[PDB]
RNA sequence: CAUUGGUGAGCAGCGAAGGAUUUGGUGGAUUACUAGCUAAUAGCAAUCUAUUUCAAAGAAUUCAAACUUGGGGGAAUGCCUUGUUGAAUAUUCUUCAAGUGUAACCUCCUCUCAAAUCAG
């Protein structure tokens, strides 16, 4: 705050009003600002889940190697999270721990997806057209710009009809 | 019936399992 | 077809069919022949909801103006049909035109009931509403939130971190006294013409 | 009249000279 | 030539003591209307103060009490637990260990994308 002097700066050793690792780098907003989330709480509405896949990813890393339990309740849980696309490859068993990522999760989301496909020049452009009700994804129009959309979800995302912007492209 | 501390292990991993598969499939928008 | 098509309904006869598009307009086509009959439109008389985290007014809005059910009449002569609005339709089939529109349900709390909302209620920045007002709650169990951001028809009703949209999913006729019952977001309604089984005691002491 | 999109505004790593390492140009 | 482009002139045409546009402010509705305040059976509303105070009624988990923690490690120093030691008077406190003990306390992750540009 103050550029402080040679002479202050060796008795205010520890302390700082900007990053904290209670504030754990302010890590989060990196990912609020790259994702453009509205709200804080989403970015831990994702981390609440985030490491309950690793709660469940370290303990069936505990089994026996070859416990027939063991290899098929993995296999259910890389399906599933293979059919929300939040993980690249499901081949692996080391993308539960290494790819389950806030950003992973969050860049599964629909401004994202839109941005993507190009429909939309930024990000936030995307998220200003599902504000202004242009998008749908199969049947509905979905208000919610934080809409968790699966890989298989991802062809059902059109522009909504007798639209504005769908007559713009 | 495979060891009783192991027992133990899968059903406190099924239970784990099942709040994941709720909170993914509810995340899911379950479509 | 030209437009997206879903909630198919037959005639009884199996030589017509009811098609809901993506444009509200259902087209009655023919069986024996390839050809479209004629088609009745739905996205000017569909009672649609704006909800309190809506952005666009519902003349405009694109939310719930097709159908997700189609039914005919035991005559095949009617056709009930309900979406995800508040409204549920009664065509007639040869002369093309709705005989009648149908509430389900008028209710502040599900979020698509009502076509205008307060401008009393929407604030500076927000509505009065969408704050959250769980965390007020004197009881700790209904201060816990575990609203997953973006679930739509998920598992429980908590985890929207929504109001529960007014929508009807499934709609059909009684054989016999052409009563029609859907299954609403509230619940099962039934709707028929047993008239007069409203009960009416007289000259009460 | 509110623009859309509104969005928690919140502490700019790569933008706030308040941080020290942002200290430098 | 279509201009189906508008400018630009105009005219037919419409046409009652102007027409057209743009915006500020405020009020009214936007759920189905039984009056305001207070200490409230009553008093107030020019006032409750020199009756508002006595009176009664009014004290359990003998200490139940984070239903709330991103995930791994560890968890030195703390705490917890019992094991164990001393002191005071059946209990606190000194001392000490054992704890894949631990929302204190240390690190690793929870950033690097078929987004674009760029040499080949």
């Amino acid at each position: 705050v103050r550029k402080l002097k040679h002479h202050e700066q060796k008795l205010l050793k520890k302390v700082d009003f900007l990053e904290w690792k209670q504030d754990q780098g302010h890590r989060d907003t990196q990912v609020m600002r790259t994702y453009h989330i509205q709200n804080r709480e989403d970015y831990h509405k994702y981390n609440r889940i985030c490491g309950d896949i690793r709660r469940l990813a370290n303990k069936l890393s505990l089994l026996p190697p070859t416990d027939p339990f063991r290899r098929k309740h993995e296999q259910l849980l890389l399906d599933k999270l293979y059919a929300m696309g939040v993980l690249t490859t499901k081949s692996k068993i080391s993308d539960l721990e290494n790819k389950v990522t806030v950003s992973a999760i969050c860049r599964r989301r629909l401004p994202v997806i839109m941005h993507r496909l190009k429909m939309a020049e930024t990000i936030q452009d995307a998220v200003k057209f599902i504000e202004q009700g242009h998008v749908r994804v199969g049947p509905n129009l979905i208000n919610d710009p934080a809409y968790l959309v699966t890989r298989n979800m991802e062809d059902y995302v059109t522009w909504v009809d007798n639209s504005k912007i769908k007559k713009t492209l | 019936a495979l060891s009783e501390e192991l027992q133990k292990a899968h059903s406190e991993i099924s239970e784990l399992y099942a709040n994941l598969v709720y909170k993914l499939d509810v995340l899911s928008s379950v479509h | 077809v030209y437009s997206d098509v879903l909630a198919l309904s037959m005639r009884p006869d199996g030589k017509e069919v009811a098609v809901s598009t993506l444009k509200g307009q259902i087209s009655i086509f023919n069986i024996e022949d390839a050809k479209q009959v004629g088609n009745i439109d739905c996205r000017k008389d569909i009672i649609s909801g704006r909800f309190n985290q809506d952005r666009f007014t519902a003349k405009n809005s694109e939310r719930s103006k097709f159908f997700t059910t189609i039914h005919y009449s035991f005559d095949g002569m009617a056709i009930v049909a309900g979406g995800n609005n508040n409204s549920i339709c009664l065509y007639d089939v040869p002369n093309e035109v709705l005989l009648k529109r149908f509430i389900v349900s008028r209710n502040m709390a599900l979020n698509g009931t009502l076509e205008f909302l307060n401008s009393k209620k929407m604030t500076e920045a927000g509505s009065l509403d969408l704050i959250d007002d769980a965390g007020e709650n004197s009881d700790l169990e209904d201060r816990i939130d575990n609203s997953l951001p973006g679930s739509q028809r998920g598992g429980d009703l908590s985890t929207r971190k929504m109001r529960p949209e007014v929508r009807v999913t499934s709609v059909q006729f009684s054989p016999t006294a052409n009563a029609f019952a859907a299954a609403s977001t509230e619940g099962l309604l039934i709707y028929s013409t047993n008239d007069t089984i409203l009960f009416d005691p007289f000259d009460l002491d | 009249t509110r623009k859309f999109g509104l969005v928690k505004r919140t502490l700019n790593t790569k933008k706030d000279q308040r941080l020290k390492k942002n200290q430098e140009n």
